[PDB]
């Protein structure tokens, strides 16, 4: 009447030439969509087989044999399968967007162990990216052989084949284009199987013409066999070593390993792995991230480690086989990349989990931290969301320890009842911390400070403000907070004032040196030593900064922390300039000394020498005043 | 030293690069090392990569002729970094509070002001586009780059403050708070304008814009600035006694706020407003030609 | 052909949906928070919807009950006819109830998909390979069964090791092939110099001696450090790199001696 | 057998599913695609129309109109194209893998210009991705007005001419799905537009309902916004360079990026090759904030194909290192995927960069004639230029040539290395060098004395990367690169006077020997260099290798601290200066008691002070500081 109703069409010849141009990128694909059909057709057979073992009569054998012909520059892939009949041949096989295995599939709704893929009814036709024609023999168990020729152009051809008999299954010929003849190389069709090939369920034999340059079954071709998919409880430490080494392809094994499962709509299984020693390029920036691959179905899909596992975690090595992912029409990209942050997510609990049960073995803990404290803190510096569990990982040497770390929860165990915050130093070194003038004072109020040698705990420290209801405080910084006994405290006013017109005269002999002149007493056996603002970069922090090559040398306007000059007033050297100061402040002589003395303790304090040439010309000439030069 | 032109696999000495002798045109493997200095143990120039090329150089010297080295008479970079390269970045903690102890007398540069405002609103188009509640947002939780970028963080009392905080974040003068936080309400995008809307005139007098006790107290320092009237223009969601506010004047915004050009004024006295629904979204006043 | 059960996922800590003037470092942390509100919403509003359905549900039911009772009673069938419209109420009460929890069940249909709703810890196995237990083998014995037949396996592999002669070519072949580092690997070596002098290949001996003393380098100093030479071989190309041309030349001459 | 000739089938039910479910991720190429198709149906008309004006005289418009109704969740998009034909809309709209577009491939033989977008005719089932339902309603000028209808149920209709005046191009009706009310927002449909129909040749508007002041007027505001602005950028590159002048050229990259400041340097790229594309280079006045955070993913140059956005991966299409030229390729001759999200052979995209590059390079040349300019781009981007010249072997050739250095001669201006080279001595056969901390410090540094007595020009090197670029590049023009921090100094000098030092190395042997001693696993090897002059000895830092600058880059910005590395890489030599009052006396010294202990003290003080002065850390500061400490008590009579 108004409206004509047709059915959807296809244009089939423009359709196909889109096939094998436009739907795929990488082409050497080809041996795995044939090869997973093979597989396909060998669990048809195990079903098939499960209710009726007669079936085997034609073959007992499931397998997939790779035979290259470069004498034609085909290749041969025999699949040992149920095969097809003429009909299958130009029903499911001749058909765009349509596979027999779902039909198998529905045939094992009855219930089955059974798992095949092959929703998408195109693979066979990848096979035309890199062979210019395509002949499939095939003899189905009901039906005699036949042999379908094609090479894409729009139309097949089915005839009963002749000479050689197949049992069951279908034989794959690859006649190979001109410029695609690097697949008859050993390497790349090895190559080829690692990649997308290395758990197939079946054997998957590679022939070579060798010694005698005969066709040679290398039967070992994928030997390695999926361990996430038995039963964890039932493999050994010997069983997880040889996969993981065979997984890494490390003489060594795993320090740790652990399977982990998800059940629901998520659903995968998965063996995670930590390495017993870092790796030279572990921090290298362009260092492809695949320690963990990522499987449907044993299937190889991808390595994008950079989602699927946190950077500072870019160390485990591992295998993550999902049951039922939405692959695209491509199956090398995967479909709503938030099932993988999900599936990270996850990951990362259970490696939190792992490491926690790792600490508990205090001795392969060590030996861990020690590799891979470095990833541990960088989480602390990254994961604003796990970094309370990644801070009861840390471990530093401290004042009461010996060589051995000990954890912030045990300096904690290990404060005082009247301390409230967790005092600790950086450096480049734990001797140069340990011989530091801020740590004295600590040392005899009774303190243990926290040692951090290395230039990221700059960055970690950052992180690390509160630790189990503890502040933290530097002791290089302003503000050191130690026990005050109100006696000392009236002394220390007492001080304040006798010392008061000698620190002002400091200051102004050094008025653009440092920005406050003081007595402090956290110094003990130093007369002098320079302090750190509690605003902007630490001594150590400036020093590390400065560093980076790709620093903004202009930020240095928000970070240059205050300089103070921190007095001891014990000193004869200071009571000597005191009393020098009442002699006469206007003494060239000590001003020379206290700008000496200043720069002597910038310097031993760890802060930056403007001038070291200079500084040593001082000290050349008062050398020569020693030796009576002049 | 040598002109490089190629690249070769990546080893012992990392990506080592392929380059010619300048001058003979001779091969070389672009070797390369991570270079420091000295150490714990004091200066230097631990051993000798500054002599390892040499032997490389010595290798060379030989012409044993299988002997790949790395080029020149220096341990060259090509590629360095041990063999590796690794960055790390700084965390910025120039907290706004920071900025205004470093920010000049009132009279702030409107146009700095300006391109942090409209960062800061851009940012709440973002948050209110992830309807992200947070009617706690105060100038200590506005991180202001040294880059110029403001970032906002801290996104209400039910995930912030899981350390050690003050004992008085209500009680403390809530000039920085809207008449809706005052009134006991809810968090809205009035709510939060109204808040850094009185930042903004703190960051242009580098000093609180208002200043009282209680929250009805609060309200009567606002109100002498965005005028008064009874009980007619309050909300429902009202804690405090509104109609015990005897009515009063506004008092010109581009006036009392320093170098507040009169488009800000009006945005501002907008954000001030105590009717939240007379009140400017962060979206208009984002895209408003004083921006 | 249809993947729009997974069109739906929610993920807290997507860095790939943030803005340069938020710091999502407590963002994250903000929408965490906002999840597991709104789940807590959810499941009250749901229990209170139930509450009152099971509520309504008995109230009919016991005035069912009654009805039954109140038709029986002798003229109580007044009452009766009150109470089937009271009963009718309760019934139109519990249904608006449990329409409400159709919505509930609607609300569930198009709630987001997370670590929560998606799965469950299906399956988890922790293990530390502490161990193999504090032991030794005679490696006399193992040469034996060793020497004999690894180095025949790997002939071909040994050989082509001392056909290396780049410093880089050599750490990434042992890299690949990390358990040709040992005696037996070096000990064919030396033998193969041997045989090569025999045949007249001087070339190719020197540059296996050459290899020899790489790998006896190897061997050298894992000795001293008191290590598995295949964990630390990576350090020998890492000294060599960086080893003085006195005290290298020098190494190699302690290498040459510990050969 | 008899051999059977079978036709290859589609399970169209099945495909069909598999067009809408598995060929897209991102659905944000609903509007896309169909945009794409409005823009080749008025291509189509424009050819017509220009063999054939009479072909407009159903209407001369061309446009692409997009108008969202919530009141349905539908949305409307409203070609003005050429249209379709009953018989198009059943066989070409109505048949997978099938499109008219082709035909006008064919057809326009004449029409050489009329270039369109895509060719697959799968493109529209994809609309289905967010839509329950699509009814397209056309009437090209060879037919009547016919609506075809369908939900991708495995068919299709086509219903008679509604009276919804359509004369000329398509109403396509867009039911959209419970779930994908996003796309009925403006901000949703702006951000899609601008990443996909960024450069379309007709213009696009939205019709929005207008945020208005209620309507009370009292006051009142308009009630409906025209969105023309999403395609106020136009294509720049596809015009004549010669005929291009900045009073566009500059707004285009102010429009290119949000940036209110006319670009730097630019250099526009016409390839006629295979591979024929045309590209623009924009150099940014200023590095951005966020410059080095390599953590972040890459987008300054943009691929386009045939005027549309499809790839953004500078990672293929440039170098690490010019991460800071932003622009815009554009080809109509690259082989996309089904997708067109990804770019089929990438090798491709190795030959393009590859292209590119070379016209970075000559712009940086061309830029290093204006001096002024120069100056503002070198200091904006030197690290960059600095990390090609550290990572790109290949290019170095042109890069060294953009360095530009502060030398002992030049003071505080920044000059040429070539510039150097040129105004070399006859002596000068190697170009000297000093690295360090900073300016004041080199300039200041013992190791330039003798270098600046002999007459040599010191160029003066203070960034980290400079450190790398100085270990890399080590010749120019023909001469290599020497540091004056580093043992073997040859400066050329008077054969006699070098006589004099063997004579003074003879006079101060024992003493050499005695601090060698003195200094025992403390230095390698102490020894004489008339490099110093006022300085009586100074640590040095050998031919090779770590350098005094070296280890507070390295050691610190370093993540790993591969101690073997930083355990098996330095020595260190004390250079002595025979001609300074100390090291005279010390001779005396050692003369009058070589097992003097404060003498030997001193040595350890000057080592000390050496290891200082020429940028050392020392062993433990603090006992340095405790030795002054004692001689200032001594000094004080404490
Ligand atoms: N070894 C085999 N034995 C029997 N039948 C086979 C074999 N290999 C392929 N087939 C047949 O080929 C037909 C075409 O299916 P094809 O493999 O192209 O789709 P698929 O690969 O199953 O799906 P996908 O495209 O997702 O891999 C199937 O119906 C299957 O029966
Ligand atoms: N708005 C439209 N106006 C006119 N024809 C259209 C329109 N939309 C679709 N078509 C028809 O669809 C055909 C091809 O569209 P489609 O997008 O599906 O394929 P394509 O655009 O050629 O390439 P792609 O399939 O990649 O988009 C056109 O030739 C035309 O017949
Ligand atoms: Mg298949
Ligand atoms: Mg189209």
């Amino acid at each position: 009447e108004e409206v004509e109703t047709f059915a959807f069409q296809a244009e089939i010849a423009q359709l196909m030439s889109l096939i094998i141009n436009t739907f795929y990128s990488n082409k050497e694909i080809f041996l795995r969509e044939l090869i997973s059909n093979a597989s396909d057709a060998l669990d048809k057979i195990r079903y098939e087989s499960l209710t009726d073992p007669s079936k085997l009569d034609s073959g007992k054998e499931l397998k997939i044999d790779i035979i290259p012909n470069p004498q034609e520059r085909t290749l041969t892939l025999v699949d040992t399968g149920i095969g097809m009949t003429k009909a299958d041949l130009i029903n499911n096989l001749g058909t765009i967007a349509k596979s027999g295995t779902k039909a198998f599939m529905e045939a094992l709704q009855a219930g089955a162990d059974i798992s095949m893929i092959g929703q998408f009814g195109v693979g066979f036709y990848s096979a035309y990216l890199v062979a210019e024609k395509v002949v499939v023999i095939t003899k189905h168990n009901d039906d005699e052989q036949y042999a379908w020729e094609s090479s894409a152009g729009g139309s097949f051809t089915v005839r009963a084949d002749h000479g050689e008999p197949i049992g069951r299954g279908t034989k794959v010929i690859l006649h190979l284009k001109e410029d695609q003849t690097e697949y008859l190389e050993e390497r790349r069709v090895k190559e080829v199987v690692k990649k997308h090939s290395q758990f197939i369920g079946y054997p998957i034999t590679l022939y070579l013409e060798k010694e005698k340059e005969k066709y040679i079954d290398q039967e070992e071709l994928n030997k390695t066999k999926p361990i996430w998919t038995r039963n964890p409880d039932d493999i050994t430490q010997e069983e997880y070593g040889e996969f993981y080494k065979s997984l890494t392809n490390d003489w060594e094994d795993h320090l740790a390993v652990k399977h982990f499962s998800v059940e629901g709509q998520l659903e995968f299984r998965a063996l995670l792995f930590i390495p017993r020693r870092a790796p030279f390029d572990l921090f290298e920036n362009k260092k492809k991230k695949n320690n963990i691959k990522l499987y449907v179905r044993r299937v190889f899909i991808m390595d994008s480690c950079d989602e699927l596992i946190p950077e500072y975690l870019n160390f485990i090595r591992g295998v993550v086989d999902s049951e039922d992912l939405p692959l695209n029409i491509s199956r090398e990209m995967l479909q709503q990349s938030k099932i993988l942050k999900v599936i990270r997510k996850n990951i990362v609990k259970k490696c939190l989990e792992l490491f926690s049960e790792l600490a508990e073995d205090k001795e392969n803990y060590k030996k861990f931290y020690e590799a891979f404290s470095k990833n541990l803190k960088l989480g602390i510096h990254e994961d604003s969301t796990n970094r309370r569990r990644l801070s009861e990982l840390l471990r530093y040497h401290t004042s009461q320890s010996g060589d051995e770390m000990t954890s912030l929860s045990e300096y904690v165990s290990r404060m005082k009842e009247t301390q409230k915050s967790i005092y600790y130093i950086t450096g480049e070194s734990k001797e140069q911390v340990a011989n530091s003038a801020f740590v004295e004072r600590v040392r005899k109020r009774g303190f243990e400070v926290v040692y951090m040698t290395e230039p990221i705990d700059e960055y970690c420290v950052q992180q690390l403000k509160e630790f189990d209801g503890k502040s933290l405080v530097s002791v290089t910084k302003e503000g050191l907070e130690l026990p005050e006994d109100e006696e000392e405290k009236k002394k220390m006013e007492e001080s304040k004032a006798k010392f008061e017109n000698l620190c002002k005269l400091m200051k102004e002999i050094l008025d653009k040196k440092v920005e406050k002149v003081t007595i402090s007493n956290r110094l003990v056996s130093s007369p002098c030593c320079i302090v750190t603002s509690t605003y902007g970069w630490t001594a150590n922090m400036e020093r590390i900064m400065k560093a980076q090559a790709l620093r903004d040398n202009s930020t240095m306007g928000y970070m240059m922390a205050k300089k103070h000059l921190e007095i001891n007033p014990d000193h004869p050297i200071v009571e000597t300039l005191r009393q020098k100061a009442e002699a006469d402040k206007n003494d060239k002589a000590v001003k020379d000394l206290v700008v000496l003395l200043f720069e002597t303790a910038l310097l031993s304090s760890g802060f930056s020498l403007e001038d070291p040439q200079t500084h040593s010309n001082r000290i050349y000439r008062m050398i020569k005043l020693g030796l009576g030069i002049d | 030293r040598y002109e490089p032109v190629a690249e070769i696999g990546v080893g012992a000495y990392g990506t080592v690069y392929k380059a010619r002798d300048p001058h003979s045109g001779h091969f070389v493997a672009l070797k390369s090392v991570r270079v420091p200095n000295g150490g714990g143990g004091g200066g230097g120039l631990p051993i000798s990569t500054v002599r390892e090329v040499a032997l490389l150089r010595r290798l060379e010297a030989f012409e044993h002729p299988n002997v790949v080295r790395l080029m020149d008479v220096c341990a060259t970079s090509r590629t360095d970094r041990e063999i590796k390269v690794t960055l790390v970045f700084e965390h910025v903690d120039q907290d706004l509070r920071t900025y205004l102890d470093k920010a000049p007398p009132p009279g702030l540069p409107a146009e700095t002001i300006k391109d942090l405002m409209r960062q800061f609103l851009r940012g709440l188009d973002f948050l209110h586009a992830n309807c992200i509640v947070h009617r706690d947002l105060k100038p200590e939780n506005i991180l202001v780059t040294s880059g110029g970028t403001v970032k906002l963080a801290d996104f209400g009392l039910a995930r912030i403050y899981s350390y050690q905080m003050a004992l008085t974040p209500v009680v403390v003068t809530l000039w920085y708070r809207a008449p809706e936080v005052l009134l006991q309400s809810t968090y809205a995008t009035p709510v939060d304008m109204w808040s850094v809307g009185c930042i903004f005139a703190e960051m242009f007098r580098r000093k609180p814009l208002f200043c009282g006790n209680s929250e009805a107290d609060q309200l009567g320092k606002i109100f002498d600035l965005i005028g008064l009237p009874p009980e007619d223009d309050w909300p429902r969601d009202v804690s405090l006694p509104r109609g015990a506010f005897p009515p009063r004047g506004p008092r010109p915004v581009q006036s009392v706020v320093p170098e507040m050009e009169e488009s800000g004024a009006q945005l501002l006295l907008e954000m001030l407003t105590f009717n939240p629904h007379k009140r400017i979204s962060a979206f208009r006043a984002l895209q408003h030609s004083y921006l | 052909v249809d993947y729009s059960v997974w069109d739906h996922i929610e993920v807290s800590d997507d860095e790939d949906e943030t803005h340069p003037n938020i710091d999502t470092a407590s963002l994250f942390r903000w929408r965490h928070q906002a999840r597991v509100e709104r789940m807590e919403q959810f499941q009250k509003e749901k229990e209170e919807l139930d509450r009152g359905c099971r509520e309504c549900k008995r109230k009919v039911a016991e005035c069912q009950r009654k009805l039954k009772e109140l038709e029986v009673a002798e003229g109580g069938k007044a009452e009766l006819e009150r109470l089937q419209a009271e009963a009718q109420q309760l019934r139109k009460e519990e249904r608006s109830w449990e329409q409400k929890l159709e919505e509930m069940r609607k609300k569930e249909k198009s709630m987001p998909w997370n670590v929560d709703t998606l799965s469950k810890d299906g399956f988890s196995k922790s293990m530390v390979n502490t161990k193999p237990e504090k032991t030794e083998e005679d490696s006399e014995e193992v040469r034996e069964q060793k020497h004999k037949t690894f180095v025949e396996k790997y002939e071909k592999q040994i050989k082509h090791f001392g056909m290396l002669r780049r410093w880089d070519d050599s750490q990434k072949y042992l890299s690949d092939n990390v358990h040709l580092v040992c005696e037996e690997t070096a000990n064919y070596l030396v033998i193969w110099c041997i045989d090569l002098e025999v045949e007249e290949k001087c070339a190719l001996m020197e540059q296996v001696a050459h290899q020899t003393i790489v790998m006896q380098f190897i061997l050298e100093l894992a000795k001293s450090l008191k290590v598995d030479p295949r964990a630390c071989f990576r350090q020998f190309f890492t000294k060599i790199k960086t080893a003085d041309r006195q005290y290298m030349e020098g190494f190699n001459d302690e290498l040459e001696a510990f050969k």
